[PDB]
């Protein structure tokens, strides 16, 4: 029998992932191309739209750790927010990614 | 006069890839002259410039091995055509060619449609990118199920059936493209207590969840009238049959869901009658590009499992042709003209028939994100089920992100999963 | 399960008759129930009978002669079907079937459609003999004319043509079926100049006349906006592309005309696409079922000159279908089933493509009254070319009915006319 | 004091031509590649579309004077219509004249 | 980065020719960029590819003589601008850059419409082809009065004038662009004795007579109650004027006169506040290309008497961009671009300003037969000066057919005339 | 006959103060006489009494030092004008006079407005006063952001800049002009994904936000669809270009917009290819008195930054004819005419153009509270840069109030709100 | 990052008011011919139109201190609730201020 559990879109349905994948989901980003960005929210529903930013996209460092850094520093400043790594395309304008990597 | 091999086709020109069989003893020339006249022109012709109308062959590609078989290429005038009209368009091209006496046979393979043809039409609703947006989904592929028996279910266990998949973690459920309304099930009691289950899957699991809700109608005025009631009801998604409904039926919807914010997932029953046999008919390439021109959100490009390499060549070129804004000429699969979609939205491509956990890791490295997967049993039934199939496609997501080869690992990938979810591992 | 050739069909079941072709080693018996399957249901199984919803194969008939193929014949309950929808019976009956793997090759032939589910659909919005009474012409086929040339007329140059035709004694005139809106002529236009030529050629012979005007369109809204604008010009008649409008659209229509007292002419553009191979796709007589379903007063069934004597039975076998309230089952027509109409109402047989003077004896005796006569260069032009023709018709007539043989004393009728008639003379 | 008098568009403000001056305006027709042809009606008021032909337009006789005989054979023929010259331009698909020849 | 003389435009990219004056100090490379940027897109910046929407300047033109001036080419993709919206074009192309500190003066002198972006505009809801065919009027320029006083007159003493131009022999009277419903005259009572003074004039002559009822309005729903009204008493023209209204209300009553089949005649009031300085604002050639794209039938143009042969040049220029179907490059006449107009209909040159009986040979050599020729007094009053005008204008047209050299002969050709023309001769 | 100078305008004409530039060698008075004939009356005459028509130059006004230039005053009887037509009162007065030979160039300068027209127009839908009321703000001048990348933006990433910008602080984010609805950003999509973002924000900061969302549209049809979607999603305000899209459109607009109680921006593009050139055109203080008859509750005015204090002066000049009831005459700020608005309201000047938080002591100083101040890239990103703005905001504010000199002051007023905020502070 | 915190309209983005600062400016409020009130309300959101007034408007005391009294009064009876102080102007009957001076 299934039992009654609130997710969070793709990944959601892994085990939590070790920062070492975190940074290799990241580094695949990196590789694409695309950037990187990190966002967290107090709660997570179906109706909620967006999350809020933290900091900036960094637009082009060829190290995923510079983004883990940034996951970690969030991770310790709001331990009661979900927080998760979004991915840009901006040639075809569009999100490619967004994985959950905290929850509270 | 209808053969006219030096023309070169203007960039305004629709262009027409025509596979011919000519009755014995009709020579290649007269059979494309013949093609060209009967789908253009075929006292008062002297009031008119009768050139500046006509359509023309202007090359014959024998065809290597094939018994008495060629491709004819053909031009049209852009002012031939109504604008912002598929309808017309069929009618113009292949309305009358085919029962021509001196083919034996003849099958349109593609079509290039010009950049100025092409504004003058909406195209998708929403499209891929759009799609996504109000949907929330990234960097995965959608996931659904279609619901079993087809028919016979009573509108309530329709809905509970609906809610035990979609509380499982699959995207969206799928009415079959029979179901319309009928004396076991009426669509009004249908759409109600799928809304309603819907709302219970969507607060359980805090994931956006829809229902293909099929608005194939007798009349115009009934299929409107079924979109509004999914409008009314909040539902992000309906389906449409655009070939048994018609072209101009699915225009008028595909406005109605632009106006109105609805996804439309679009099912092609009775292709098969048309673009089945390789020498008679319409490739489905082309009734794919009619479709993302009148416009659909989804639309069914069949499955590639246990399918040849050069068939499976040949639908991920009309895949790409459904997907992306530009696809350049490759007869290799199936590409007969540089297809230019001058920013048209693309539409999601929906893989289904006879798919499992285990065909996962192949359909996400052939399809890669932009793909509703749609599945239809799970031994501890629809939830446990519907958990497996997630499960295995973000596990399979992950790998690739990795760097992990989905081909040779896919397996591995599947049993290492197989050992946390014990929903995943009950499907070995 | 699915082959039950002990079954015997209710009057109440929609019967399918399919030639099937299976893939090389696949036994008639199987293949026959997989047709019965893939068209119709194919733990919640558990929760409803499935048997009362599911296709049989209640027979297998060999084809003498024929290689590996053979009749199926299908039963599918009442309760499967939307009331009045056409859509809903071709997406369930031919949906998906065609595209089944073990089938080289499927043709649907014949459907008898019970009279209980006939009731539910309007039919004809006119019927022939309502028809008849609309437009006062009673006691021979009725004569058209298409417009030459297909496309390029301005709107005003396109009515000249029309009233002279008219104006020679022809009943109607008609719009290609490519004729829809176009940047060389837009449809206002058209519809205003075509009804002066109507008003002044029907005031000049005093009797009644109309046009085809064509109302194919994009959209239904646009479609119903064509329509509109006929009836508010007074036009009896207006023309619709039944197959690449589509059903649905077409179904939309026919209940609009039967609303506004507007007669439909129905044009079979596409029908070659599904219709013309033996061994795959659907036999006209089967769309021309659905369309006397969905509505129309006229049809084209196709010519009868140059045809092989099996070729005119199959014509005649379906316009049979199209006309009469009871026919019976007949194979040597390509009659499968007793097909009883329950009064619904009986289309014109339209005949085109090919036809001069010299046919006329030939086409009245095998279409006897009920049919339009569509032809389309005289000498003297459009009037004196339509007098030609209707001379020819009224001797024909007036010699049928006087007990001569017109297959015999045809050319004899013609030439006795001719020597009162120059024009008819002129076309000699 | 203008008089109340019925017109017939093009021409019919000027004399009644000539079979010369009908000559010269056809052999313009001609030079610019137009295509005469002959029409004629029972009556002429503003509510009439059409008028009827008279047996088919000229299609590239460089001569004015078989179109010239069409308009006097009309004119004897049928002493009670008004009759009229019209030209197309087949390019434009458009009509380029048409002027009043006869009236009874 | 905005100037890039390397580039070679696309034939979907939008083109403008800027008649460029930079502040003292400002070299013209930088000015050139300037422009391009300012008319364009001027950390979310690397979310988008601002590559694919920057407008660029890809030629700078020297300017033999003048003093500090240039020409830059610009060119802009297809995908910045709203399909079917002048109104949006305009704002994208004229919206902001005029206002740039680093140019004195800026004059936009052209712009190349693609036929891709034209497609998607309906155009003229007639032009003049079909203009010709609804009125019957062929082998002429049209003829029209305005009424005097311009403001003043009572309703009914407005019918009689017009009564009496009309019944003289011309075609068309017009409202003053200043009538619109004011104290001294309300427009419904204005536009019901104009339709009695149409159908008197009308019956008398036997020919089509027409009158620019005024429907320029305070809002778009007052505008369409008058333009309804007019089509309730069957009238078959009416009147715009598109500058102070606005291209959004334009487009508008456009499309409505489409769907009821009524003639537009545009009016300019306004233009010279733009369009006048050499240095400063926007060519009228440029809101005559935008007007067609709205759609008009007919457009005031100015007139040619009293004007040097190289103005004379530049609005022959312009009204073959108003009438033609294809335009060559062409700067004598001030064309800067080879403008395609892919089958979009003409729009009627409305010829007016101090224009009289002796200018008509000239007039017609001039502009040709697809023009209107607009006067506005006769010794003996309306009807007699408006038989002079249409007995100079049948004289002159005879003559042209004859071979006869309108520009040498044209005072012998009146004179002629004036001998069997009383009103003529009175009027010299 | 045109030039009275005894004349004296009752309160109920309208006066325009023309800038006039005779052609060499005409002199003033005649000049004069030409623009008052040209710009209104211009034996039917007989029939009227043309002396209560005609506009006169009532006052000829050298300009010291201007080379050939004078201003030129006329009077215009009430009766010429339709009621609530700026359209109309356009058209008469500016219609036709500029492009009279004798002058060699003209610009309107100012127009009296008289009570008795006035009452005739609605005016803004809202007004500085209730617009407070409704946004619940008090005491300041409200504060905005533009999006930027101006175009290229997916609705979905609009709506993400958007919500960070206004959860920092600012009042309103503003919709780029060329905005409206196009390929790579639908206006659908646009307005839903912004309300999400309105939304969010609001309810986080506990302040009332709004966007302007952009309703400028290729007819009147889609402008109001629009604008029923913003109110279907409450948005609170919409903006509309007013010249681009016309009076006509905007008068309808303004009338929506007090129907539904929606708060109207207005963008002014294309302003400067009128009202830029000190000789010719119009001057935006005449655009900006018919927007509030038209109506709008904001409207831009342009920046007083890096500008000389003539400049200045004028522009203060013309806010005060936009906010305030009563303006009195004077020239050294460009007031020709002293103006009465009868109670009609004002309209918040919008500042936009080069602002930057150095600039906020001055601007406050400038405008006052009854301004928006239009901003648009801080070190850290959007919301910060927001908060920057609104605490250098509110300590001008607290300061001001305080009695301190802006001034003077203003280096030290935003150095001491730095040391206790660091996004202030990043700012410098 | 930008924390999300609850704000309450003009001055909420300073520090919150000393008493002497809060004095200047219902001193600036009387010096402009402006008549302050107080209000307060148990909570402040986006959605809520209308405070509830504390007793009566100051009708022209020529003096800041009478003004600040009642915010203090206000702020010793009900701690857990907002307050601020209003002007108006009753020449163009407008409100002219609208201050957050104390929350919970
Ligand atoms: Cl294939
Ligand atoms: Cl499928
Ligand atoms: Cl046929
Ligand atoms: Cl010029
Ligand atoms: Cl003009
Ligand atoms: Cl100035
Ligand atoms: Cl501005």
């Amino acid at each position: 029998t299934l039992p009654k559990e609130r997710r969070y879109e793709t990944f959601s349905y892994l085990p939590p992932l070790s920062d070492a994948q975190i940074a290799r989901q990241i580094q695949y980003a990196i590789d694409q191309g695309y950037h990187p960005c990190v966002e967290f929210n107090e709660t997570s529903n179906a109706e909620i739209r967006y999350w809020t930013m933290w900091k900036l996209p960094l637009f082009n460092c060829t190290n995923a750790q510079d983004v883990l850094n940034e996951v970690q520093q969030c991770r310790s400043e709001y331990p009661n927010c979900f927080i998760r790594v979004v991915a840009f395309d901006n040639i075809k304008q569009c999100q490619v990614m967004s994985f959950i990597v905290y929850k509270p | 006069t209808y053969y006219t091999p030096d023309y070169t086709p203007k960039d305004t020109d629709i262009l027409a890839a025509f596979r011919v069989t000519p009755q014995p003893g009709v020579p290649f020339e007269e059979a494309a002259a013949a093609v060209a006249a009967e789908s253009s022109t075929g006292w008062t012709d002297l009031l008119t410039d009768l050139d500046r109308y006509k359509g023309c062959c202007y090359d014959i590609e024998p065809l290597p091995g094939e018994d008495n078989q060629f491709i004819a290429y053909i031009a049209y005038p852009l002012d031939l055509f109504e604008e912002g009209s598929v309808t017309n368009m069929l009618t113009s091209i292949v309305g009358n060619v085919f029962g021509f006496k001196a083919l034996k046979a003849l099958r349109l393979e593609d079509l290039r449609i010009p950049v100025a043809y092409l504004k003058t039409f909406q195209g998708p609703p929403h499209g891929i990118q759009v799609e996504r947006d109000k949907l929330n989904k990234y960097g995965r592929p959608l996931l659904g199920c279609t619901i079993k028996p087809k028919l016979g279910l009573s509108a309530k266990n329709y809905g509970r059936a609906v809610y035990e998949c979609l509380r499982g973690g699959l995207d969206f459920t799928k009415d079959d493209e029979n179901i319309n309304s009928q004396p076991f099930q009426r669509w009004r009691d249908r759409f109600l207590f799928v809304a309603d289950a819907i709302h219970k899957a969507q607060a359980e699991t805090g994931e956006i969840k829809g229902h293909y809700l099929n608005v194939t109608a007798p009349t115009c005025e009934e299929m409107l009238k079924r979109a509004e009631f999914a409008k009314e009801l909040e539902m992000p998604i309906i389906m449409h049959d655009f070939l048994t409904a018609g072209f101009t039926a699915n225009t008028t919807l595909s406005k109605w869901c632009r106006d109105n914010g609805m996804l439309l997932h679009i099912h092609r029953a009775m292709h098969a009658v048309m673009d089945r046999q390789k020498n008679h008919g319409i490739h489905f390439r082309v009734l794919a590009k009619c479709l993302r021109m009148s416009g659909g959100d989804h639309i069914h490009t069949g499955t590639v499992v246990g399918k040849l390499e050069g068939d499976k060549a040949v639908t991920l070129g009309f895949v790409d042709l459904l997907r992306e804004n530009y696809i350049e000429q490759d007869r290799s699969r199936g590409i007969y003209f540089t297809q230019d979609w001058a920013s048209m939205p693309g539409v999601m491509a929906v893989a289904s028939g006879g798919i499992h956990v285990w065909h996962m890791p192949a359909l996400v490295d052939i399809f890669g994100d932009d793909a509703v997967l749609q599945f239809g049993g799970h031994p501890w039934g629809n939830a446990p089920g519907a958990t497996a199939n997630r499960v295995a496609l973000e596990a399979c997501i992950q790998a690739r992100n990795e760097g992990r080869d989905l081909m040779r690992e896919g397996g591995d990938i599947i049993r290492e999963a197989a050992r946390w979810s014990p929903e995943l591992a009950a499907a070995c």
